[PDB]
């Protein structure tokens, strides 16, 4: 189907469905289709499509895996936890400054 | 995916256009004349992708820092994340929609997203890559 | 507010400590002796903040870019946003919890946030101010 | 030190908190979120420290003399000593507890010290640094 | 009435008891006695006596009443109490700086 | 007052003098030829009073601060308090003896006090007003 333009505005702006995009894998096939779409700035649309394509694939998928390796899914229930909300008041009142200075 | 397609179709009738997801699980949109947006089906959530500006990978400390400071304001209001797509040398706004049980809610999320897109483009256009 | 207090109190029970929000709707925590995390009640949602590293505002393109590229990875799975607090010259992770209807589900989200924060600190530690 | 630990533990039970002396032989407390009081086990006695106000080292004769005249009053009833900690530019009340044989009597002495500290803060509040 | 010097030293020093002093209220009586006794630093010695007398003078008594008026003998058992343990670390680590800036 | 008189009579036996408290509840003493001290009976305790130096009420920040810093060291060791007596323009050292059950303890406290007095006079004599 072709790109369709909605009759009523959206957020005070004309709204247009650019139609289905061919599988991102076929870079040239995508470029072909894109050129046949009337837009104020062809290059911008092209770049946006490249960006959507790059979001996944190899480099991204790999950094995701490495992240998965480094990320030690430790249980929160077993971590040591201390509520330190009052430390801000301690600093503002000059309590922390007193404790630290007495160390020297 | 059938569920995603039904939800996106319902939104299309509300907005007045045959919206649907393609083979890339994407639905490309154009607002006014220069705002490119995409609705993406991803497992249990939908991601809204927004073109901001093509940007130099070596734009300099001042520009990167400004964008990162802005990320602070955006995240505080859960409006989305400004991210850099390396090879494409593109700055994108990305925001996930975790609640897909309501058509009204989704549309509300989408309209706030495009307005945010517009505001950011106006703030960062001067840095756009010639 | 009373509902927020009741929610974090329930969380505290499962974790073994009496948690509460202060006059500024915040709860600060130190986990394992080196992970600093904050929870902030804001309207219908909770904002999580996790300090990563103190960072020079002029750390250079390479570091800013690596961070912004990571933002794309985080956004894909709605894990949060890396942002820069200029006045503090600090890099922090920010994430919103929008579903506050189930105690253990909130615990699950807090757990993933803290683990993401720990993973990011490990990855970017070398860039921390000297 | 173990004996000191047993004594302060007894006090904690009375006050509803698990109190203990840290690595520096001190127990740091925040009372009513505005009063800083510390307890230090030192040989046979316990040294109490109570911050009054941050004070300029050049606050002038009038303020210095007033504080020193008050020392005469405190010393008369052995309530403590007002001293200046140079590195911290802070006015501090100090008092030693020499009789640690009775838990509730220790509590009584701690209560009097805190009340004295609170009273001195009210009287000298105007002289606090910016 | 008179000063007695101890025959043996105390803390390696000659110890002397200056004797009973007249009632402090009678300022001139005290002064007169201070002169009639065998003491070298006669001037350092009334000054000390003047100081001891003033410790319980009008000003002192009145300041004690005011203090007792300002002092709110609140029960320690009813005050909110928290044990501070990680505050210095949080400051050194820059976490407090972060929260204050946000 | 009899109990007090019996205790000081005992101390007197140990020192070699027929000591007793006068109508002012005081016992004036002279050590060497320039150390003036007094033992004062006050309710349940005894107060040791030591003449340090006649001092100007407008001696200046530098001198007052030094004295107030010394008060921190004195209080840390429970050796007494340096206090200013206004009208008399005099700096005194004051220390309470709260345990009067033992003659040996009282004597030890007195010897530490007179020695502390001598040390302080050596440090502060240069500030004495002629």
């Amino acid at each position: 189907d072709k790109a369709y333009v909605a009759p009523e505005k959206f957020s005070s702006k004309v709204l247009t469905w650019l139609g289905k995009m061919p599988l991102f894998k076929n870079t040239e096939v995508v470029q072909k289709h894109t050129e046949n779409i009337r837009v104020q700035d062809q290059k911008i649309l092209q770049t946006f499509l490249h960006a959507l394509t790059e979001k996944y694939g190899e480099t991204a998928v790999n950094d995701a895996l490495l992240m998965s390796r480094i990320n030690m899914n430790k249980p929160l229930t077993q971590r040591l936890a201390v509520q330190i909300t009052e430390c801000v008041k301690a600093a503002d009142e000059g309590f922390i400054n007193l404790i630290k200075s007495k160390d020297n | 995916l059938q569920a995603h397609q039904d939800i996106i179709a319902n939104i299309g009738e509300k907005l007045g256009l045959p919206l649907t997801f393609d083979d890339n699980n994407q639905c490309l949109l154009l607002l006014d004349s220069d705002i490119f947006t995409s609705i993406e089906a991803k497992d249990d959530i939908w991601l809204l992708n927004g073109m901001i500006i093509p940007l130099s990978p070596v734009c300099g400390d001042s520009i990167w820092r400004q964008i990162m400071v802005i990320n602070g304001e955006l995240a505080a209001n859960n409006e989305g994340t400004l991210a850099y797509i390396d090879a494409a040398e593109t700055l994108l706004l990305i925001h996930a929609i975790t609640d897909l049980t309501n058509t009204y809610h989704i549309i509300s999320q989408l309209e706030s997203f495009v307005n945010q897109q517009e505001a950011l483009k106006n703030i960062l256009q001067e840095y756009a890559k010639v």
